[PDB]
């Protein structure tokens, strides 16, 4: 799924977007290291997720 | 403590309104009392079509609330609400099939809801 993204960027959808945040945020384990990359991913890729429901997403994870 | 937006409506009984997202966050605690708000506002933007892609949201979110709620809420309640949000995922239907003719509306994917 990320190299697709990377990779073919012009042609996306924001429904791929959303199903990689909910991937990268199901998070079954913790590492500082993940919460780096996910920072990174949203940092160079923002303005196209949604906030509410990553804001909720993120809540619920905890 | 109403349970439902219609005894709450019943007891109590200008301009574009913003969007009702915007003071959303500030409803983080207590989801009960914001159902009521939420299905209310979601009455009132079902007639007069909604604009456009307003009612989409707005189910949008109550879908999100319903699939919270009753997950950890009173079991007597769990089987009534869990029915509740099925009307809703017949909402759905409207929001996906009978969202718009696609004459000309470029409509809006229920991807969210299809994750949820």
């Amino acid at each position: 799924l990320k190299w697709c993204v990377r990779e073919v960027p012009k042609m996306c959808n924001p429904i791929v977007y959303n199903s990689i945040l909910y991937m990268m945020i199901t998070d079954p384990r913790n590492d500082m290291i993940l919460e780096n990359d996910i920072i990174k991913f949203m940092k160079s890729n923002e303005n196209k997720y949604d906030l509410n429901f990553q804001l909720r997403l993120s809540l619920k994870f905890k | 403590v109403f349970y439902s937006y219609k005894t709450f409506f019943n007891y109590m009984n200008t301009y574009h309104p913003p969007k009702p997202s915007i003071v959303f966050s500030s409803f983080v605690t207590k989801p009960f009392e914001f159902v009521v708000f939420l299905e209310a506002c979601l009455a009132c933007y079902q007639q007069y079509e909604g604009f456009d892609e307003d009612r989409q949201v707005i189910l949008t979110t109550l879908y999100d609330l319903y699939l919270n709620l009753a997950q950890n809420d009173v079991p007597e309640r769990i089987d009534d609400w869990r029915s509740r949000a099925t009307g809703v995922l017949r909402e759905s239907n409207k929001l996906v099939y009978s969202a718009a003719s696609n004459n000309t509306s470029k409509r809006v994917d229920n991807s969210i809801m299809l994750l949820i």
